[PDB]
């Protein structure tokens, strides 16, 4: 019942990236064409519809997630050195870095344009500190790439900050924008954070646990690339383990790394994982519990039960 | 002495400027932000006339002068296919202080709840951008065309910012300076036009920039005084 309204955010997307500019019209169109379904605008509209819900007004949240996240990709192809991403040559690749930043720069700032048109300024204060954390983020995984001494926080911290945030500010955006209750986007805005959270402890079990064919690239690149995950963080309570773990560094090979996957998956760490991101889901149904029944909350709740 | 307290109040505005940009990580591998003393110097003298409380103007100079670091930082992104591994990092830093310090100035206006200045910065960050790709991608064709980029490119913020606020002399004055300063400080723009030696190119903008700063400004006002000898030192 959205597909409407998505294809009027989609329209507005294709519009909002169009230039005078070949080689900039034509490097919009090819981030148009990046990634697969596209997910933030259903969590921004399935919130919008618990205030007065009005595609003119909250179309505008959707564009600006969607042009956020695609200057992200941008960027994070320069600093992956990647020159595929899903399948797809780079930015980077078919220009250089340098075009890459200042076609993700344009962007970033093209998406700040899109969202001056809700003139709300509590969602212009909760979208920037977003995009601080994010930046942080990204900068404390660089600090802490290979750390094997850290803590769990500092994984909360990472996963708050790399996926969690940007779905709860996705549904409280979308609930501002359409006039909803205090009570009513802070607790969309607890759902989307323990949702999110929930949903990255998955992503890195299965970066473990699937193979190869269904990921689309090696298993455990996470912790080949040094960043620790939280099966990781229970595995390197077994000490043999630990002393292992700590010699991967930027040179370990695939084959190297995959002896040290299988014994990962004789401890208890992967179960272990699965009961912090269970309890994540459970926090998340009950700030569901909070809100008006109704076809928003339905589907807000189908969407958290196919994430467990 | 009105020479010393103009020096003050610049050497305030770049102190909070230089925490605002700090982080300690960054601060470990990849060298401080490179502030422009001139565009400081202007911006705060634009921000003087500017319709707004007093108390707001060193968080408005600062975020223009976060926007034009995020801009300065991104353009020491290298285009090394390999590179060593202690230089890569400083490569994915440097990338990532330019998106930061934009999180930074775009989070420093919410806070003061000026929706319109962020559509008006954000309008001029997509234009630098659309012309720093132009210049680079060598796409133009004129004498006009060429020049009209770099300007765009060196002074787009305070032409732009100077619109919001209906302020007149701040397009020309800052576009003819910064030119200049950029040209002065490019080689091969001669391999896809001409009209005029280098040499008559940068005397020609020498005398554009001298004109304007005599011109635009108060006779030996502390702001006229500062930039004529930064002109003859950028000239020497």
């Amino acid at each position: 019942f959205l597909n409407d309204d998505i294809d009027v955010i989609e329209r507005e997307l294709e519009q909002t990236v169009r230039s005078d500019y070949p080689l900039l019209s034509e490097a919009g169109l090819h981030l148009l064409q990046a990634g697969g379904k596209r997910i933030r605008p259903v969590f921004v509209l399935l919130s919008g519809m618990f205030g007065d819900y009005d595609i003119n007004k909250i179309k505008y949240v959707a564009v600006t997630l969607e042009m956020i996240h695609m200057a992200s990709l941008v960027h994070d192809d320069v600093i992956d050195d990647a020159e595929l991403r899903r399948g797809k040559p780079t930015i980077k690749a078919k220009w250089d870095n340098r075009i890459a930043m200042y076609t993700g720069d344009y962007m970033l700032a093209g998406s700040l344009e899109m969202m001056t048109r809700i003139n709300e300024p509590k969602a212009h204060r909760i979208l920037s500190q977003t995009i601080v954390e994010v930046c942080l983020g990204e900068i404390e995984q660089i600090k802490d790439k290979y750390n094997m001494e850290q803590n769990l926080r500092t994984y909360l911290r990472r996963i708050k900050r790399k996926t969690a945030l940007l779905i709860a500010v996705s549904c409280q955006l979308g609930a501002i924008a359409s006039g909803a209750d205090e009570k009513i986007h802070k607790a969309l805005y607890w759902f989307g954070y323990y949702v999110g959270m929930s949903y990255q402890i998955i992503d890195d079990i299965l970066d473990f646990t699937s193979t190869e064919e269904e990921l689309g690239k090696p298993v455990g690149g996470d912790l080949l690339q040094g960043n620790v995950t939280l099966p990781v963080l229970y595995a390197l309570k077994n000490p043999a383990l630990k002393n292992q773990l700590k010699l991967i560094n930027s040179e370990t090979t695939q084959e190297q790394l995959e002896p040290i996957i299988e014994e990962i998956k004789k401890t208890d760490a992967i179960e272990a994982s699965m009961a912090v991101s269970e309890m994540y889901l459970q926090k998340a149904f009950q700030k569901l519990n909070t809100l008006p029944r109704g076809r928003a909350r339905s589907s807000l709740a189908a969407i958290a039960k196919y994430i467990g | 002495d009105p020479m010393q307290d103009i020096y003050g109040t610049l050497a305030n505005l770049n102190t909070k400027l230089k925490q605002k940009l700090s982080h300690p990580y960054l601060a470990k591998h990849i060298s401080a932000p490179k502030i422009d003393e001139d565009k400081l110097l202007l911006f705060h003298a634009l921000f003087e006339e500017a319709d707004i409380k007093n108390n707001d103007r060193e968080n408005y100079i600062v975020t223009a002068m976060l926007v034009q670091s995020a801009l300065d930082t991104h353009d020491e992104v290298t285009t090394a296919r390999v590179i060593k591994r202690d230089e890569n990092k400083n490569r994915q830093l440097t990338v990532l202080a330019g998106d930061y310090f934009s999180g930074l100035y775009y989070s420093l206006l919410s806070e003061m709840k000026d929706i319109y200045m962020i559509r008006t910065l954000a309008t001029a960050i997509k234009e630098i951008n659309e012309h720093k790709i132009r210049l680079y991608d060598r796409s133009f064709k004129d004498e006009n065309d060429f020049f009209e980029s770099v300007g765009i490119v060196e002074s787009a913020l305070f032409h732009r910012v100077a619109e919001h606020f209906n302020l007149p002399r701040w397009k020309k004055l800052s576009s003819d300076f910064f030119v200049f300063k950029r040209l002065m400080n490019d080689v091969i723009g001669s391999f896809i036009q001409l009209g005029k030696t280098k040499e008559e190119i940068l005397e020609d903008c020498f005398k554009k920039a001298k004109n304007s700063i005599e011109s635009l400004l108060p006779l030996n006002s502390p702001i006229q005084n500062i930039l004529i000898n930064r002109l003859k030192t950028i000239s020497q």
